[PDB]
């Protein structure tokens, strides 16, 4: 009953209280209202900034956010790869590139505000239609696809937890049990 | 057939390198028979009290610049990239009287006429569209989170 | 609100003959292999045959454990509704009847 | 013919009516900003082992140093060692010294913490959940040729389709497969996956990820979200200098930068979707019995 | 709902208590009684509430 209540709650040491933060977007409660602990920033003066002071409903992070934007993103990734930031909140493809890059920094699961990349032009700039048109010319051919196949789609239990100590205690009590013996050569 | 294009230093899109001796890019090839056709670029340092002024010709390559040289492959112009002045996009911000709003960043160097075609991961948004015109998106994204 | 003991059945009695062939071709043996054969997966080259076995004897039961631990905890179902975003109720059939109380409060 | 002949030929103001946007659509009309993403898609259906056998080759090591020291445990500590890291009841040896018992109690208790870690490899193993695909997307080998597998199997689009438009002005020798095996509603794929008629189906990915929502058990799952494919955006169709483009980009583009886009795609779009398989380790399982039945012929004649 | 911890925590829904409501406090006698009561129970019941 001992070794069957150690190997049920062995396994459980690793069920119940496991890191399954799990934050996977915007909905996450205690970002909605943040502590001074869950770190998270983007870009001063960016889009990203502009479209959470609009909506009225995320204007808390804002105020958040405005004690922590940065400028560059790659200052940004390695605050966060060296854990002096605590999240971060940015355009999905960057992310999606360097997650792919170097596999420490990790994307995860909502994908929201779905816009899309564009070119900016004049009010009436002769170089208008044209273009629009020659974009989606390259939307209808492979070449957006080429594209992608040069930077977008293009790529880069262990039993070993808890008895590393005891790996240690087999790897050197060996020496002691044979001292064990050289005292029964004393005892004989 | 000369048109002005700014753009920003992206990640995955916009590659600045430093030349290799005076404005020489390295000329390197890619993974499937195709030398990385970059371009000369101009373009600051960093940060106003960093970098006073440090402009030196630059080799800018990747996804947009590929884009481009399609753009200008099938509609007959030439161009003359710079990127700039500073690190941000563009908002919306007022400056310090005479009650006047103000665009900085690459709307900045647009709306001022030192640009005519912003080629960068430009995010369409409602107060962008207002000012200037949009063409049909190219890639599609969200917003999402970065951890550890 | 045991499909596979057959093959396993099949490959112990596979074992428990060709152990008395080994013993055959290595230079009571029907009483001796037969009842070993029996006793190994249930708790020199034919050592070799047996030390092998037996490194497959402990696996079954444990796999056997695995799937008994992920068959009685894990799928609770949802034979529930899950409330009003239910699919069986904004376009229902015949699998979940649900109403109310006619003429009452639920249907105003 | 349908809603074009009717906005072009001045008859109609605007196509409110979900449409595609492709390249020769646009020449002769002006779309509106896109708002949602929508490509097109197809709706189908190391080191334990070898420090362990250096831990055996250490104690067996020491199993032989007691017999050196002070019977039967010369050669055949290996037949006892191996035998109790899985406690098989099996009458192996008796050890009579010391410390071959004292050996023994450390490596069977190493070996009921490992038979634990391996439990824990197990739940998870169930933690594991998999869902196997089989084509990248449209530039596959089995949709290059029928040929190229035994099986020429069939696939299908929806007539006079902007589909079918992209395949003729992309892929001609495609599109001769596809004419003789041709189906025209859009249950009709529904019917032609169930009852298997058909292999595949090109069509639009977002009514296909809309149809995924409500699949009768679930079991019908596309190919990732347009990877290889066209990656468009419906939009509201318009006419040539009409002056509400400029009001209409600016109202779509209020709409998706407040939530109020979002709601919509919480409502108009269904967000839904205990044995034993393993045969890719029973594989494994007989085939090392196999070598150990193989090393026997080796065995027989020294 | 809003605590980092969740170390604290109420027995059920307060079963041995008044089990009130919040309401609009108006004067005795004044008409707007009987307008906002109609508006407060079309607030609940459009699922607005
Ligand atoms: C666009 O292309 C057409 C092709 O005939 C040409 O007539 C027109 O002038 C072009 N407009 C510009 C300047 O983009
Ligand atoms: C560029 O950056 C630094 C900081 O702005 C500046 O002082 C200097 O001119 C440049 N140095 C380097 C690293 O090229
Ligand atoms: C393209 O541009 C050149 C230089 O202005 C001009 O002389 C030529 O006529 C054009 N040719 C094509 C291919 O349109
Ligand atoms: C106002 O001018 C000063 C001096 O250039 C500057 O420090 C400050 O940021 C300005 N405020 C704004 C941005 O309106």
């Amino acid at each position: 009953i001992i070794v069957a209540s150690y190997t049920a709650n062995l396994a459980a040491f690793l069920v119940l209280d496991r890191p399954e933060e799990r934050i996977t977007g915007i909905n996450d409660p205690r970002l909605r209202n943040p502590s001074d602990k869950f770190i998270y920033a983007t870009v001063k003066q960016s889009s990203v900034d502009i479209y959470f002071r609009r909506q009225v409903e995320l204007s808390t992070m804002y105020r958040h956010m405005e004690k922590h934007n940065y400028e560059s993103a790659a200052e940004a990734i390695q605050a966060v790869r060296d854990n002096k930031l605590h999240a971060f909140i940015w355009d999905s493809a960057v992310l999606e590139f360097e997650a792919s890059q170097k596999c420490d920094l990790v994307t995860t699961g909502e994908l929201f505000f779905r816009s899309g990349f564009g070119i900016g032009m004049r009010k009436d700039s002769p170089w208008k239609q044209n273009v629009s048109l020659s974009i989606l010319k390259s939307h209808e051919n492979g070449f957006m696809e080429d594209l992608d196949k040069t930077w977008v789609r293009y790529q880069e239990t262990l039993t070993f937890e808890n008895m590393a100590g005891v790996f240690m205690l087999v790897a050197g009590g060996i020496v002691a049990g044979i001292f064990l013996i050289f005292i029964e050569i004393a005892y004989k | 057939t000369r048109l002005k294009i700014v753009t920003i230093h992206q990640e995955p899109f916009v590659y600045v390198k430093p030349t290799m001796s005076d404005g020489t890019c390295k000329e390197e090839f890619t993974v499937n028979g195709d030398p990385v056709k970059k371009v000369i670029c101009t373009g600051p340092n960093d940060t106003s009290p960093g970098s006073p002024r440090h402009t030196v010709p630059q080799c800018c390559y990747g996804f947009c610049i590929d884009l481009l040289i399609k753009l200008a492959r099938t509609m007959n112009f030439t161009y003359e990239v710079h990127l700039v002045a500073d690190g941000k996009f563009g908002t919306q911000e007022r400056v310090n009287n005479s009650n006047k709003k103000e665009w900085n960043g690459m709307m900045g160097e647009l709306l001022s006429g030192q640009a005519d075609m912003i080629v960068a991961p430009l995010t369409i948004n409602n107060e962008r569209a207002q000012y200037i015109e949009f063409s049909k998106p190219f890639k599609y994204q969200g917003l999402t989170i970065l951890v550890k | 609100k045991s499909t596979l003991w057959l093959l396993v059945g099949l490959s112990v009695h596979v074992v428990a003959v060709m152990l008395y062939l080994l013993d055959r071709f290595s230079p009571l043996t029907l009483s001796s292999a037969m009842w070993f054969s029996w006793g190994v997966l249930l708790n020199f080259s034919a050592r070799i045959l047996g030390m092998v076995w037996a490194g497959f004897a402990m696996i079954i039961v444990a796999s056997y454990t695995a799937n008994l631990a992920a068959f009685l905890v894990l799928d609770r179902p949802e034979e529930r509704i899950t409330g009003i975003n239910d699919p069986r109720l904004r376009n229902p059939s015949d699998k979940f009847i649900y109403a109310t109380v006619k003429q009452s409060s639920v249907d105003i | 013919n349908g809603m074009i002949g009717e906005v072009v030929y001045q008859r109609a103001v605007m196509a409110v009516g979900s449409l595609t946007i492709n390249e020769e659509r646009s020449e002769v009309v002006d779309f509106s900003v896109p708002f949602v993403e929508t490509g097109i898609s197809v709706m189908v259906s190391a080191s334990v082992w070898v420090m362990m056998f250096v831990m055996l080759l250490i104690v067996s090591a020491i199993a032989v140093f007691v017999f050196e020291y002070f019977s039967f445990t010369i050669g055949k500590a290996i037949w006892l060692l191996w035998g109790l890291v899985f406690n098989n009841s099996v009458p192996v040896q008796n050890p009579k010294g010391t410390t071959s018992k004292i050996m023994v109690s450390v490596w069977a208790f190493f070996a009921v913490i490992f038979l634990a870690s391996y439990t824990a490899n197990l739940a998870a193993f169930m933690i594991q959940e998999e869902f196997v695909d089989q084509v990248t997307g449209l530039s596959d080998k089995k949709f290059q040729r029928p040929h190229d597998y035994s099986p020429p199997f069939r696939f299908g689009t929806v007539p006079a389709g902007s589909t079918e438009r992209n395949i003729r002005n992309n892929y001609p020798y495609m599109h001769q497969y596809m004419t003789r095996f041709n189906q025209r509603g859009v249950e009709d794929a529904l019917v032609s996956l169930k009852t298997g008629k058909l292999d595949a189906f090109i069509y639009d990915a977002a009514v296909l990820n809309y149809k995924a929502g409500r699949d009768e058990g679930c079991k019908l799952v596309t190919i990732g979200s347009g990877y290889i494919f066209a990656t468009t955006g419906y939009g509201i169709a318009l006419q040539k200098g009409s002056p509400w483009k400029r009001q209409i980009d600016l109202a779509l583009l209020q709409f998706v930068g407040d939530g109020e886009m979002e709601e919509l795609e919480t409502l108009w779009l269904t967000g839904i979707c205990s044995s034993q398989l393993d045969i890719d380790n029973m594989a494994g399982v007989f085939y090392m019995l196999a070598a150990a039945m193989a090393l026997s012929l080796i065995t027989f004649i020294w």
